[PDB]
């Protein structure tokens, strides 16, 4: 939090789950969401929907 | 990949050709007033002799 580490875990006292794994070594075991990959399309749907609101 | 996707052309005409720095800051007074989302409805007021567009 804030950048310093505040508490800690072992793998007894937390879980972690993933759904989109990875064998890529820099993935360093984070999954992948799908706003990561849709991103542009989220950007684009944004500004096509300020753009319809701006005539207004 | 390679063609030319421009729309057309933006014939204005008048007595003499502007300048090339008249030209510049034109650009630069349509570009802060018109371009993408935050200029997206404005309407330019122009008051050359005559304006055209090519459809190309």
């Amino acid at each position: 939090v804030d950048k310093r580490v505040v508490a800690s875990f072992t793998s007894r006292e937390l879980a972690m789950g993933i759904r989109n794994p990875r064998t890529e070594l820099s993935s360093s075991g984070y999954g992948l969401s799908e706003v990561e990959i849709a991103m542009k399309e989220f950007i684009a749907y944004n500004n096509t929907e300020s753009f319809n609101d701006r005539f207004f | 990949s390679h063609g030319g996707t421009t729309r057309g052309i933006l014939q204005i005409r008048s007595d003499q050709q502007q300048s090339q720095h008249a030209l510049e800051n034109f650009k630069r007074e349509w570009k802060s007033s018109l371009s993408g989302i935050n200029g997206s409805w404005q309407i330019p007021v122009v008051m050359a002799d005559d304006i055209k567009f090519v459809n190309m």
